[PDB]
């Protein structure tokens, strides 16, 4: 009922990450894994109705989807000249600012 | 097939097909219990005046001696005992027993014992069944609490007296003379777990309404839906999904649980670690550690005092702090 | 799924976002200290200085009596 | 390290995923014992740096302090601060060792080996291998057996220890006879928790102290040497659950019975915990305020023994439930009291009335006022006094501290200790992760009535 | 206080004792930046 | 949609991240109103000329202690409104009389109004049943007979609450020292319906979490479900067999557990609003006559009762002066009932 | 595919309501604790 690529994870570097966030792990679903107190696995996985209802929750309402971030705002457009008149405001604000702090008070 | 008399004792005790499920913490748990509920049934009933603060003024409690439900209570020891050891055969007699307050000790350790191996027949019967061993860890928190008013405020008094009685009258008394010396109003401790119980009941009835507002039709309108419901059925009978579309366009999306393992592990954390919290608040403030005193704290220029609501608290503290005991002091300080 | 807004985890890491908003949080800190040290808060809301609790007239705690004269009696009252 | 992919453990509970890992379990361990060494050299440095000689140690919010007091270190006669350099040295110690620890840990954690069962036979382990648990139960049981005993070496060889209850003033004393009957140490292990028993807390004198600890160093070595030498018999084996998280319950309740001992000891003693070191305990105040006012109205020409109160007891003196004169007032409640200070003022039958009459000193008056308006009450933002008080006083007892947050402690590692235990046996037996839908056991059972 | 000799350190030993409440946090801040793998 | 109701209403009822609706128009701007309105008193406004305290951050006060006061009861019930015949349009002397109260107060009502229609909204969009909107009356009542219906039939408005915690705190006190509140059996079952209410929310968050079923192989439970799956992910048979082997009795049906978990808090709520009515005309459940009439008669008849009176005795005589500037109350030292030594 | 947001929207105007007088009120009492009596 649930097509995982459709989800929304597809734009992950870390494999791990990814696996985590679709609900997903090929290690769980072996016939011999042991978690780290010794218990056996009987195979179910993450979820045991995976195949019946498509994914699991964490597949179903993710809340980190890098594919429907924008397009824009991984690349500042205002360049470098941008940042140096960021740069030369916040100084200057910042002296404006602690100036109007130390003349108001009571020194 | 059982043979031995120890083996078979062992197996009628440990059975899951017993009415009542008995244990080996119910071996504890029957007699103590019994024990602590008929005394305390033939005290509230028809015990005589226990003098309670030690200055030979003896206090009714009984239905026989001209109370009713609300008024009735147990009184504790007196305050001469201290936190002596008083069992029933320590006294001259019945009448001398009686006459110090003997049965609110021996109810109190009965039902301290009860609770205990309750909270143990809990995990047993957990443990036999095949399920998961925490329903006894949430039981930890009333236990705690009634632990802390029965057994460590004595503790840290220095005497049974300054316990709780069994009482309703005499649960007001008592929590009147706690906010007067200890400012419990005051304390965060008491403040989290006043937000423990509010939320509880918040979250109790959202739940319960949200569940009731998203039932699937399984029937008409002259029966009620719990004939909807059938017992042992394996399908969900509410929509989950519903619930939480609702939820989550009442507040907003990121608001709502959408997973029912998640929603009913915080509805089970909240009043548990609240109630945790203000059962260490009254074990804290049993050594003398109380609230917040801000008293006299806003002061001019020129050095008077400006009163607050805190002041105002305070008036009402001393109010009714000279008065707790009218003539159990002779000295200014209440030390204890 | 999403109702047509960016993400807030889009917004948050962005360059334009923090180019935009190192200005803004710090001008309103800096407003707000403004308006409490310049004298302006006790004057708009009437909150008094520690110095105006009690004046040479009277020395106890303000009384307000009518209900219809309270304007004039609450000017009164805070003369200083 | 790892993640929830190939682990089923979430990152809230990721020190699980080093359960089977012994490499790593030591590595934590060994810098979780560098941090409470740092802690405890730290602490140390900042209360030594912020102590002055003009107020007594109970009056500075120091509780690191008076457990070296009682050592013996840089105090005199009466229980006054003469020396601060000893204080100094042990906090610098504990600093400096703490590094040391922490880079082992750092080390055994991050680069050392993962799984030390095949490179390291003799410190590798398997949780479901008892002799080796027991072997090094044993191990431990030799070390603490050790530090016991060098306790005692301190009492005896080395300077002795601070004796409250010493002829002429406390001072440091050195124990040359402790007792090591075994009625007397049975006589406080058996003894009733109540009022008058007190169970362990009711020891009275540093040669009961000293003889304790000898017997338990004796007893750890004992049963170190017993526990490396044998191996869990059936009946042992047939009672336990053996698994890691099995053996941390246990641990977590035995911790637990003992945080709640420190803290009874703490709010109730005096032997073991100075009065002049830790102020005055909860009856303590109470019995030197009616003795204080005793004195002073009996200054004002008054008959103290036959002054009658409000309700026909006895104003400043009465009689205890069993006999004994005891003062009057709500201080009734408060008898089983004993300190240097009133001690020698009470005879056979309790107060002595012409000893009180005719022989009270002016230090044992100065003393009484003393842990009188120093009484252990006091609020959450360090106001001393009763609820009802104003903002005079920065002053809450160093008991008061010890005791609420020891407690606190102790409930919260017994319900750690449930926890465990019940995860351990659901583990174990094989259903800590839910009810089997194939085959339920309630299914199979017969209805009830 | 501290000796006359090691005075100059003073503001060095009041700050100490909440190093281990910064490790605490310090794990929760490695925690977030491996991502809650 | 071509009518202006009908474009209105496809705007207003749209999809959004905020719902906004048609009851929005009449719950965002009075429900930040009297947010705004809490946090400007607390923080700049104070207590000096109506209640004779310092209420304010700008005063030296915590969070604690910082409120927002009612007005001097030389005011009786007047709305005080900033045009009104007592502020007469000055915003500065209306903020020092306190018609800062009733504009919290005033806006805070009709917020509460507006989001039971705001519930009732979003249920009949998403076509459900409106038991949400059902369960938020108890706390509506309880705010109407605090807040309004108890002051309304006393001197004024103040001796209302006052928004903070230290004034919550002090209408607590007041009440248990003047009513006996605690005496009240409609006190007494809305806080059986609290504590039950906190009981069954943790005894049903415990039984769930306990009864679970294996659907996964990891040790983190959370990551087994699935919310559109069709079988219940926890065992009904075994938590009614475990609570009634352990309690005696237990739930068999779904619906009346949770039937049963909105009943119990509302149902307290409603009881506890109607012993607060009751009190509102001063018709306080103070005293029981026979008690009161042995005691005097016989002068050694004591119970925990009498204790009760003798506090709220000292209760009242001991915060009498302070708590009613009004009244003008002076008492001699001699005249204020003491104990022995205390 | 391309995703294309809109900048102001309602939420827009639902958190800086909320935003902006809570960033002024903070600095306000961070500006009141320097005050002496
Ligand atoms: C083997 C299994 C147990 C067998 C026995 C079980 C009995 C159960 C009976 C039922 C009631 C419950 C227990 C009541 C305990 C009351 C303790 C008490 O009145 O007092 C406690 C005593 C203190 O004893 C005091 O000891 C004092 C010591 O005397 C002397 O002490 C110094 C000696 O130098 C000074 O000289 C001093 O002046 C002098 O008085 C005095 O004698 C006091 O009168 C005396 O009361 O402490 C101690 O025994 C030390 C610590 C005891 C254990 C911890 C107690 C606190 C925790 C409670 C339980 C856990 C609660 C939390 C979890 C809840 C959920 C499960
Ligand atoms: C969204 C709805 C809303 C609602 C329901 C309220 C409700 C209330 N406000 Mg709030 N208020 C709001 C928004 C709202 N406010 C806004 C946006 C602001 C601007 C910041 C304020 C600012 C404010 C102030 C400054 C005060 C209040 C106060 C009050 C009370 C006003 C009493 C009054 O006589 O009303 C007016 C009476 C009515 C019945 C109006 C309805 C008349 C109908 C529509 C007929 C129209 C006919 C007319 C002859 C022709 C006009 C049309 C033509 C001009 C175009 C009332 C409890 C007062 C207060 O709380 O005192 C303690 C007060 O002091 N409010
Ligand atoms: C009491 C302290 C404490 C300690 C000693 C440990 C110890 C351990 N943790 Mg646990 N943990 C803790 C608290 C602690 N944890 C808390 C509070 C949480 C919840 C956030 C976790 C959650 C957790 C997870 C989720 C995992 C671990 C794992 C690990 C182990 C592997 C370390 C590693 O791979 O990453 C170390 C990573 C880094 C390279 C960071 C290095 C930073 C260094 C160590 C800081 C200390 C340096 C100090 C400032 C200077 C010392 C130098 C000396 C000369 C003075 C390690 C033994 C891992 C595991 O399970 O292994 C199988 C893992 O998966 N832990
Ligand atoms: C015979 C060899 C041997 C020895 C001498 C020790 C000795 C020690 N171990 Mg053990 N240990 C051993 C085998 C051994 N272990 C093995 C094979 C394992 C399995 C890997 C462990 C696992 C282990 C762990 C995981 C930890 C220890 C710790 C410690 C120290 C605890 C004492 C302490 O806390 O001081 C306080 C108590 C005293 C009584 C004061 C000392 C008095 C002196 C000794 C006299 C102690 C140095 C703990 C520690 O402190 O690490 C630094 C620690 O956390 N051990
Ligand atoms: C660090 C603490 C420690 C721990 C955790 C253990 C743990 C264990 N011990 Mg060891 N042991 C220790 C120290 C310790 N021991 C010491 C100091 C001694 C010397 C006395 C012994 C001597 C010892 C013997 C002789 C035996 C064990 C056995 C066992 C196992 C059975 C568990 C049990 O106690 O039954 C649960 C406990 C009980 C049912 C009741 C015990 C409580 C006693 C009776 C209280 C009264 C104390 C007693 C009379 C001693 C006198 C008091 C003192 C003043 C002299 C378990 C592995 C058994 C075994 O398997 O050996 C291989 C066994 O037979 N231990
Ligand atoms: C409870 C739910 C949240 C309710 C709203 C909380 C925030 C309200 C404003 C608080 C504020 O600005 O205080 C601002 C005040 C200002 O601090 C005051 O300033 C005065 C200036 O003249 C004086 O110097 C006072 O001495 C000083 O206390 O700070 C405090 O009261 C300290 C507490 C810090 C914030 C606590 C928040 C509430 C408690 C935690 C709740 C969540 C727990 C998880
Ligand atoms: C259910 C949902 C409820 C939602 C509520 C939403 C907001 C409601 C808006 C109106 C609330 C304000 C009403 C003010 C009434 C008022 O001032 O009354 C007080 C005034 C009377 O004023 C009083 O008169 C006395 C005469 O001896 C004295 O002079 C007093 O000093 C004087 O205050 O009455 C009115 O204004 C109208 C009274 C008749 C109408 C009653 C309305 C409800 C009363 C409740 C029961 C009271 C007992
Ligand atoms: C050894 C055992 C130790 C613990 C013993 C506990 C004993 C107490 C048991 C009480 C059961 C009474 C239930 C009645 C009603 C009844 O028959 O319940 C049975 C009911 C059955 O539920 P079903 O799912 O079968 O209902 C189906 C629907 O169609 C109903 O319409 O279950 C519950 O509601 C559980 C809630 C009980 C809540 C009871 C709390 C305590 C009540 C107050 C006690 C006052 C004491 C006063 C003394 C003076
Ligand atoms: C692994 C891990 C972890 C942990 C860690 C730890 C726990 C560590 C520790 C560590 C440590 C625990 C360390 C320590 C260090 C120390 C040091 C480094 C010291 C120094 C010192 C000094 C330098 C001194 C000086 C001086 C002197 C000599 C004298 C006087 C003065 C003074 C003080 C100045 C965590 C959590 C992160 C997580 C992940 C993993
Ligand atoms: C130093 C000192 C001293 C001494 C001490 C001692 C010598 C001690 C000992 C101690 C001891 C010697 C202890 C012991 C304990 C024990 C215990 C605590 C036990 C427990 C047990 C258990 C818990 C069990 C359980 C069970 C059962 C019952 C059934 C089956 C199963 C099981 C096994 C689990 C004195 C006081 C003189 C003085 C001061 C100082
Ligand atoms: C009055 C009035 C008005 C209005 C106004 C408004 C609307 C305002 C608003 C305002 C606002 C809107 C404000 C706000 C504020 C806020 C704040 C001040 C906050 C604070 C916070 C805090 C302090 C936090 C804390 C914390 C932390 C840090 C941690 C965790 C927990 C918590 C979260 C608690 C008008 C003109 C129209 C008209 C006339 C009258
Ligand atoms: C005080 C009155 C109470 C009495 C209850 C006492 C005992 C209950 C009766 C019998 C105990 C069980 C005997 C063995 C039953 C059969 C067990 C089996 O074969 O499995
Ligand atoms: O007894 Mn019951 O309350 Ca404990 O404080 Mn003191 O004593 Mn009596 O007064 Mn307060
Ligand atoms: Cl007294
Ligand atoms: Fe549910």
């Amino acid at each position: 009922k649930i097509d995982i690529s459709k989800q929304g994870l597809n734009s992950i570097q870390n494999e791990t990450v990814k696996l985590n966030l679709m609900g997903k792990s090929k290690t769980m679903e072996s016939k011999d894994w042991v978690d780290p107190q010794g218990r056996k696995g009987k195979g179910y996985g993450v979820y045991r109705f995976a195949n019946k209802y498509g994914a699991n929750v964490d597949g179903y309402s993710p809340i980190y989807t890098p594919d429907t971030w924008s397009e824009s705002g991984d690349s500042y457009k205002l360049g470098t000249k941008g940042l140096i008149a960021w740069a030369g405001l916040i100084v200057v604000l910042l002296g404006v600012g602690i100036n109007l702090v130390i003349s108001t008070s009571a020194l | 097939e059982s043979t031995s008399l120890w083996a078979r004792f062992c197996e009628w005790v440990t059975s899951t097909e017993n009415r009542l499920y008995i244990g080996w913490f119910g071996v504890l748990m029957i007699p103590t219990l019994l024990t602590a509920t008929s005394v305390f049934i033939i005290a509230f009933i028809a015990a005589p005046p226990v003098d309670i603060d030690g200055i030979r003024e003896p206090v009714s409690g009984s239905l026989l001696y001209g109370n009713n439900i609300i008024t009735g209570a147990i009184i504790p020891t007196s305050n001469a005992i201290g936190l002596h050891f008083y069992p029933i055969w320590e006294a001259a007699s019945l009448d001398e027993w009686l006459y110090n307050g003997g049965p609110y000790q021996l109810i109190v350790c009965h039902f301290f014992l009860g609770v205990c191996s309750y909270m143990g027949r809990e995990w047993e019967l957990s443990f036999r069944l095949g399920m998961r061993p925490w329903i006894a860890v949430a039981y930890s928190a009333p236990v705690a609490a009634a632990t802390a008013v029965f057994i460590i405020y004595p503790l840290g008094q220095g005497s049974f007296s300054d316990g709780m009685p069994l009482g309703i009258s005499g649960t007001f008394n008592f929590m009147i003379v706690f906010q007067a010396e200890h400012n419990i109003l005051m304390h965060p401790f008491h403040m989290l777990g006043v937000a423990g119980v509010f939320g509880g009941s918040l979250f109790s009835a959202m739940h319960g309404s949200l569940v009731t507002s998203s039932l699937i039709r399984e029937t008409t309108e002259n029966e009620s839906a719990n004939e909807g419901y059938k017992f042992g059925q394996e399908e969900e009978t509410y929509n989950i999904v519903a619930a939480h579309g609702y939820f989550g366009r009442l507040i907003f999306q990121y608001a709502s649980f959408n997973n029912s393992r998640s929603l009913h592990f915080f509805l089970a954390a909240w009043p548990v670690v609240g109630i945790w919290f203000t059962a260490l608040g009254i074990s804290t403030m049993a050594f003398n550690l109380n609230g917040f005193n801000f008293n006299q704290s806003v002061v001019d220029s020129q050095g008077r005092v400006i009163n607050t609501w805190a002041d105002i608290i305070n008036r009402a503290n001393l109010g009714m702090e000279v008065m707790h005991e009218r003539n159990a002091h002779n000295f200014p300080l209440d030390l204890a | 799924g999403a109702t047509g807004e960016r993400p807030f985890s889009d917004i948050l890491t962005s360059i334009r976002y923090w180019v935009i908003h190192s200005i803004t949080i710090p001008s309103l800190f800096i407003a707000g200290w403004l308006f409490v040290s310049t004298g302006l808060a006790y004057d708009v809301f009437g909150s008094p200085r520690p110095n105006e609790y009690f004046t040479e007239d009277r020395q106890e705690t303000p009384l307000i009596t009518d209900r219809f004269n309270a304007l004039e009696q609450v000017k009164k009252l805070s003369e200083v | 390290g790892r993640d929830q992919e190939s682990t089923g453990f979430a990152w809230w509970a990721g020190n699980a995923r080093l359960i089977n890992l012994s490499g790593k379990l030591l590595g934590a361990h060994v810098a979780h014992a560098g941090l409470i060494v740092f802690w405890a050299g730290a602490m140390n440095l900042f209360e030594v740096a912020h102590f002055v000689p003009e107020k007594p140690m109970y009056e500075q919010g120091l509780i690191l302090l008076p457990h070296l007091a009682t050592l013996g270190y840089g105090v005199g006669p009466g229980g006054e601060v003469i020396d601060t350099y000893p204080y100094f040295v042990s906090g610098v110690l504990h600093l400096i060792s703490s590094a040391v620890l922490g880079f082992g840990g750092v080390y055994h954690s991050l680069v050392g080996p993962e799984t030390l069962e095949e490179s390291f036979p003799f410190f590798g382990y398997v949780w479901k291998d008892k002799n080796k648990m027991t072997t090094i139960l044993g191990i431990h049981l030799i070390v603490l057996g050790l530090g016991a005993w060098l306790l005692v070496w301190k009492a005896m060889y080395f300077g002795g220890i601070y004796d409250t209850w010493a002829p002429g003033g406390g001072d440091v004393r050195i124990i040359t006879n402790p007792t090591v009957s075994p009625g007397v140490i049975f006589g406080y292990l058996f003894r009733s928790p109540f009022g008058g028993d007190g169970w362990i807390v009711s020891v009275d004198n540093m040669e009961d102290v000293i003889g304790g600890h000898i017997w338990i160093g004796t007893l750890c070595i004992f049963g170190g040497i017993w526990h490396i030498l044998t191996k869990p018999w059936a009946w042992a084996r047939r009672a336990f659950v053996w698994s890691g998280e099995a053996y941390l319950s246990y641990s977590l309740g035995a911790i637990s019975i003992m945080g709640f001992t420190a803290c009874c000891m703490a709010w109730f003693n005096t032997t073991a915990y100075p009065s002049e070191f830790y102020g005055p305990t909860g009856p303590e105040a109470s019995q030197s305020q009616t003795f204080t006012f005793l004195v002073r109205d009996q200054r004002l020409g008054a008959n103290v023994a036959s002054a009658q109160g409000p309700t026909g007891l006895g104003k400043y003196l009465m009689r205890s439930p069993t006999g004994e004169i005891i003062f009057g007032g709500e201080t009734m409640r408060f008898w089983d009291f004993r300190g240097p200070w009133l001690e020698p003022l009470r005879g056979p039958n309790g107060l002595d009335l012409n000893k009180l009459k005719n022989d009270i000193q002016p230090w044992q008056e100065r003393r009484a006022a003393e842990y009188m308006t120093h009484a252990p009450l006091g609020s959450l933002n360090s106001v001393g006094g009763v609820a009802t008080e104003i903002n005079a006083v920065n002053y809450v007892s160093p008991r008061s501290w010890l005791a609420t947050s020891h407690f606190c402690l102790g409930f919260f590692f017994f319900v750690g200790h449930l926890w465990h235990a019940g995860r351990a046996r659901a583990a174990a037996a094989g259903f800590e992760k839910g009810i089997d839908r194939d085959n339920e056991p309630v299914l199979s059972m017969r209805p009830l009535d | 206080k501290l000796p006359e000799a090691y005075a100059p350190f003073d503001p060095i030993v009041d700050v100490l004792p909440v190093i281990p409440v910064l490790f605490l946090l310090l794990a929760l801040v490695w925690q977030a930046s491996v991502s809650f793998r | 949609k071509r009518g202006w109701f009908d474009v209105v209403d496809d705007w207003l009822r749209r999809d959004r991240f905020v719902f906004v609706g048609w009851s929005g128009l009449l719950l965002f701007p009075t429900a930040y109103l009297a947010l705004g309105g809490w946090f400007t008193g607390t923080t700049f406004v104070t207590s000096w000329y109506t209640h004779g305290l310092a209420s304010s951050y700008l005063e030296g006060c915590n969070f604690l202690t910082a409120a927002v006061s009612t007005p001097a009861n030389s005011m009786g019930h007047s709305l005080l409104f900033l045009w009104g015949p007592e502020a007469q349009g000055d915003f500065t002397r209306w903020c020092q009389l306190g018609g800062l109260w009733t504009f919290v107060a005033l806006h805070g009502s009709f917020s509460l109004i507006g989001f039971m229609l705001r519930q009732f909204e979003i249920a009949r969009s998403v076509k459900i049943r409106p038991y949400n909107a059902i369960a938020f009356s108890a706390p509506i009542s309880v705010f109407v007979s605090v807040f309004l219906i108890y002051p309304l039939g006393q001197s004024g408005w103040f001796f209302a609450p006052s928004f903070g915690v230290a004034a919550i705190f002090r209408f607590i006190l007041f009440f248990q020292g003047f009513h006996n509140w605690t005496l009240n059996p409609f006190h007494m079952m809305g806080v059986a319906g609290v504590l039950g209410a906190a009981l069954l929310c943790a005894i049903h968050g415990a039984t769930v979490e306990n009864t679970l079923f294996e659907d996964g192989d990891g040790a983190n439970t959370f990551r087994a479900f699935n919310p559109t799956q069709a079988e219940e992910t926890y065992s009904m048979v075994t938590a009614n067999r475990f609570w009634s082997q352990i309690f005696g009795v237990a739930f068999s049906n779904k619906r009346w557990l949770h039937f049963f978990m909105l009943f119990v808090p509302v149902t307290g709520l409603w009881m506890s609003a109607i012993g607060v009515v009751g009190l509102a005309l001063n018709l306080r459940a103070y005293d029981f006559v026979s008690q009161e009439i042995r005691a005097a008669e016989d002068p050694e008849f004591e119970t925990f009762y009498t204790k009760n009176i003798l506090l709220n005795e000292g209760i009242r005589a001991w915060m009498a002066a302070q708590d009613q500037p009004h009244e003008k109350l002076v008492f001699p030292e001699e005249v204020l009932p003491r104990g022995n030594a205390l | 595919k391309s995703y294309t947001y809109p900048i102001f929207t309602v939420r827009w105007l639902a958190v800086h309501a909320l935003a902006v007088p809570t960033v002024f009120f903070l600095g306000a009492i961070t500006a009141m604790q320097f005050i002496q009596r």
